[PDB]
């Protein structure tokens, strides 16, 4: 049957006209296949023949089993086709889901039952060539969806969704959902008032030219749904001798999807041994911690666990700890604790953090994630002290806002590993430090004066400016005690510095971070350079 | 009848994603679109539209919608800017008092060109992407498109020609969806002339105060100190030195010799000849605008801000960088609120003044400002705006 819903109006790209593209000629064998195929095609309305008057044409095309299978090339006209609205902005996650009583599964197996818009069909024209390419072959076009066409699975969504609206009112307490050649039709009434509502919105569908002839759990967009839970189908991690590329990708992919709901998941390992582009096929020996990690894995997947459904009627609680390393991982349930979701959050957000920084960018995605879910943000719970927070986010130059949270001490706790001095030391020496580099050949000096008369100059190769001027600092860093006062002419490394980061790409700015964790009190402050200005000009003399 | 509308030569029409919404505005958007469909405003639109441009809701207590038309109005600025423009009154800026009314109910009026409408198109997204985003197209001039006073402004002026011609001394202007009344009256005979001019919009279908004249400059400012410490003549050589990017005429050796040799930074420093009298200069300088700055209306405007903590926050305005057209501050329950008040204060004044919004430079987070500026955001309209991370001093250098 072909619905007799409306159909969509189309439009080639502004500018352009149809398809005229040449059909090659074929095997006797697949014209015969054809020709049996568009005359069962052509019986059911899906397709009509045309005369010559047409001048558009897509190649077609025949392959075999000992079933035949119709090919129509749809390169050129869907590179000629408009754009569409696309058909799913977001995949909807199981967490979002309510528990449901029944759900039932009808067939409707789609593109050839719904119309083509009159004006588009010529467009739409294809050609069985004759025997040897000797008459004008059989000529048709589609009164339906082409299987392949640019604009057929966004008509039929809209088709299938207005078709459903009518039924959609009448029951506004049941929820329909499309999942390849099944609609899944979920309720809260028992299986007697429930398979009721299914006949009635069977009879809608057959009114409207669609034909309907699975049982829990669902096996559905990788998941396994259940009627009061929910997990990810099941996760099996391989016992090989040895890795190849494509084995370890293949592992993080499968642990990055169980992360889901297996809370604590860790790859973090698993990918640094892909960093350095090589073969698929090439074989990766596991460092240690690979193992270490690949380990750890397997004993969290070794039992199932399972996701809860939401309760609108509850608040989200959102849960994050320090798992180290700019790893961290996440829950969110309504009642602890048992959970909808978890997940992690290892994101190298900027060259140089601390872990407040890292804490409020992974609250950040939570929140959004929240929204998208369950169109609520959560209550956080939080590995951090109230007076820490407050501490950083007053005293640091952007703005942020995180949503309703609560310590919890779980350990590790997120804190500040240093302060900067507000003011300068007394009693404390001063060193003013300076470094350089000459552009042409990566050379470079670093080194320091100090009021007490001290002095100091190294050399460095194959180096910038940016690393001269940090070397600078950590000089003064390891040659003062416990206090001391830095005076720099380098804007670069006072920004980083100031920002307090206590993680870094940079070995130089760990060890710096390494020194200014030692130091009882530090005083850092900067000046311009090439004024003059007292020390720094003299130490400029050196570098 | 209807303007026709032509998009920039070989552009498209906006494809701008979705921001996620939380429920409480879905169902708020929900019940505004079903009314808008009804009286005709909106129409469900099907596949064939691929076009979309945000859209979201805010408050003044009851629930307003806001369509981001900020790619769009990109797209169009030929038809509103060189084709249809709006002149923009340097008087304005001088009144006494400046009153904003929203006029955008006016737009509902008037029918879009059918071959338009497409791109207007929106969508209201669902909860976990259950369902398909209910999809919509306008057929009435939209809120939020500078296209719509472009083609209103016949009519507008037709409104007020007779509260014109009665009260020549006041300046109206139109931008986005508000009107801008200004008069030199004093408070209650303004408020009484607000009024007589809200009857007569109100004959037509049409239904909070300023004062430009006491916008002042924010001067930097030098400290004035008992003792000066190594430490405090190094902060306030450095503060001089960026300031002379801005301001010719500020000189800073004097000041830069009684530091010279490496002196710990506790050291007190009684100051030298002209060293003293430098710093007369240079706050003589410091508090004066800037010689020579002047606003090039085929430029952009950029706003730039810094947080100063405790509630105050400081900005500049320029087009081309340390030539700055207006500097302040913003005074005084969270940093991005805070913010969003800011922005709208800044964009506000620079429509006053030029006519034009200023693309901001936002301290702040991307994803943290898209989850949270809709909670406070009051505007009808929307600047454009980016994200940045504050050069360190830049802010200790604007600091009170
Ligand atoms: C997004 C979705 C996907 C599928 C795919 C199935 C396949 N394959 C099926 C349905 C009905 C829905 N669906 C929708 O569109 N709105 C819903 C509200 N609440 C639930 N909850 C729910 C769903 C299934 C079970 C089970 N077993 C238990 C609870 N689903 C909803």
């Amino acid at each position: 049957p072909i619905s007799p819903i409306e159909t969509v109006p189309v439009k080639l790209k502004p500018g352009m006209d149809g398809p005229k593209v040449k059909q090659w000629p074929l095997t006797e064998e697949k014209i015969k296949a054809l020709v049996e195929i568009c005359t069962e095609m052509e019986k059911e309305g899906k397709i009509s023949k045309i005369g010559p008057e047409n001048p558009y044409n897509t190649p077609v095309f025949a392959i075999k089993s000992t079933k035949w299978r119709k090919l129509v090339d749809f390169r050129e006209l869907n590179k000629r086709t408009q754009d569409f609205w696309e058909v799913q902005l977001g995949i909807p996650h199981p967490a979002g889901l309510k528990k449901k009583k029944s759900v039932t599964v009808l067939d409707v197996g789609a593109y050839f039952s719904v119309p083509l818009d009159e004006d588009f069909r010529k467009y739409t024209a294809f050609t069985i060539p004759s025997i040897n390419n000797e008459t004008p072959g059989i000529r048709y076009q589609y009164n339906v969806l082409p299987q392949g066409w640019k604009g057929s699975p966004a008509i039929f969504q809209s088709s299938m969704t207005k078709i459903l609206e009518p039924f959609r009112k009448q029951n506004p307490d049941i929820v329909i959902y499309q999942y390849m050649d099944d609609l899944y039709v979920g309720s809260d009434l028992e299986i007697g008032q429930h398979r009721t509502k299914i006949e009635e919105l069977r009879q809608h569908l057959l009114r409207w030219g669609l034909t309907t002839p699975k049982e829990p759990p669902f096996l559905w967009m990788g998941y396994e749904l259940h009627p009061d839970k929910w997990t990810v189908q099941p996760i099996v991690l391989p016992e090989k001798d040895s890795w190849t590329v494509n084995d370890i990708q293949k592992l993080v992919g499968k642990l990055n999807w169980a992360s889901q709901i297996y809370p604590g998941i860790k790859v973090r390992q698993l990918c640094k041994l892909l960093r350095g582009t090589k073969a698929l096929t090439e074989v990766i020996p596991l460092t240690e911690e690979a193992e270490l990690e690949l380990a750890e894995n397997r004993e969290i997947l070794k039992e199932p666990v399972h996701g809860v459904y939401y309760d609108p009627s509850k608040d989200l609680i959102a849960e994050i700890q320090k798992q180290g390393q700019g790893q961290w991982t996440y829950q969110i349930y309504q009642e602890p604790f048992k959970n909808l979701k978890t997940g992690k959050y290892a994101r190298m957000r900027g060259a140089h953090t601390n872990d407040v920084k890292q804490l409020t960018e992974a609250v950040q995605k939570i929140t959004t994630e929240s929204i998208v879910i369950w169109g609520k943000t959560p209550k956080f719970k939080l590995p951090i002290q109230k007076e820490t927070w407050e501490t950083w986010w007053t005293e640091y130059w952007q703005a942020t806002w995180i949503p309703e949270w609560e310590f919890v001490n779980t350990p590790p706790l997120v804190k500040l590993w240093y302060q900067l001095e507000k003011e300068p030391i007394v009693g404390a020496e001063t060193f003013y430090v300076d470094g350089a580099a000459n552009r042409e050949t990566k050379l470079g000096k670093a080194g320091y004066v100090t009021n007490r008369g001290r002095q100091k100059v190294v050399t460095l190769t194959d180096t910038t400016n940016q690393k001269t001027e940090l070397q600078a600092i950590y000089l003064a860093l390891q040659d003062s005690g416990l206090e001391v006062n830095i005076v720099t002419d380098s804007q670069y490394a006072l920004g980083i510095i100031q920002a307090q980061p206590d993680q870094s790409e940079s070995e130089l700015v760990n060890q710096i971070i390494e020194q200014l964790i030692k130091k009882e009190k530090v005083y850092l402050a900067w000046v311009p350079a090439h004024k003059g200005i007292g020390g720094n000009e003299q130490v400029d003399k050196l570098v | 009848e209807t303007v026709p509308v032509k998009l920039k030569p070989g552009m498209d029409g906006p494809k701008v994603k979705q921001w996620p919404l939380t429920e409480e505005k879905i169902k708020a958007l929900v019940e505004i679109c079903t009314e808008m469909e009804k009286e005709g405003k909106i129409s469900k639109i099907g596949p064939e539209n691929p076009y979309n441009t945000p859209v979201f809701a805010i408050k003044k207590t009851k629930w307003r919608k806001l369509v981001d038309f900020r790619e769009l109005n990109k797209r169009t600025q030929d038809f509103w800017e060189v084709q249809l423009g709006i002149p923009h009154p340097a008087g304005l800026k001088k009144k006494k008092s400046v009153t904003v009314l929203d006029v955008g109910d006016a737009y509902f009026s008037v029918p879009l060109d059918e071959d338009f409408r497409k791109y207007t198109a929106f969508t209201i997204p669902s909860i976990n992407n259950e369902t398909p985003g209910i999809r919509y197209q306008y057929n009435v001039l939209p809120q939020g498109w500078k296209g719509s006073p472009a083609i209103f402004q016949s009519s507008m002026t037709k409104i007020l020609e007779p509260f014109r011609k009665q009260n020549p001394d006041i300046v109206i202007y139109q931008y986005m969806d508000d009107l801008y009344v200004g008069s030199d009256l004093e408070i209650g005979q303004h408020r009484t002339k607000i009024e007589e001019l809200r009857q007569h919009l109100l004959r037509w279908g049409l239904t909070y105060e300023l004062h430009p004249d006491k916008w002042t400059v924010q001067p930097i400012v030098l400290p004035e100190k008992d003792s000066w410490t190594v430490n405090d003549i190094q902060k306030l050589v450095g503060k001089l030195n960026w300031a002379s990017q801005i301001y010719p005429g500020i000189k800073v050796r004097q000041l830069c010799k009684l530091l010279r040799g490496t002196k710990a930074l506790t050291e007190v420093i009684p100051l030298t000849e002209e060293a003293e009298l430098e710093l007369a200069e240079n706050r003589e300088i410091l508090k004066e605008p800037v010689h020579g700055v002047y606003y090039d209306p085929s430029k952009d405007l950029i706003a730039e801000i810094q947080k100063q903590g405790q509630g105050q926050w400081t900005y500049q305005i320029y087009q081309e960088p340390f030539k700055n057209l207006k500097t302040g501050k913003y005074a005084r329950t969270n940093d991005v609120k805070q913010l969003t008040e800011a922005v709208q204060k800044i964009t506000t004044e620079s429509i006053v003044i030029w006519g034009k919004t200023p693309k901001f430079k936002l301290p702040i987070q991307k994803e943290t400002w898209e989850t949270w500026w809709t909670e406070y955001w009051q505007a009808t309209w929307i600047p454009e705006w980016e994200f940045v991370n504050t050069p360190p001093l830049v802010k200790l250098w604007y600091q009170l």
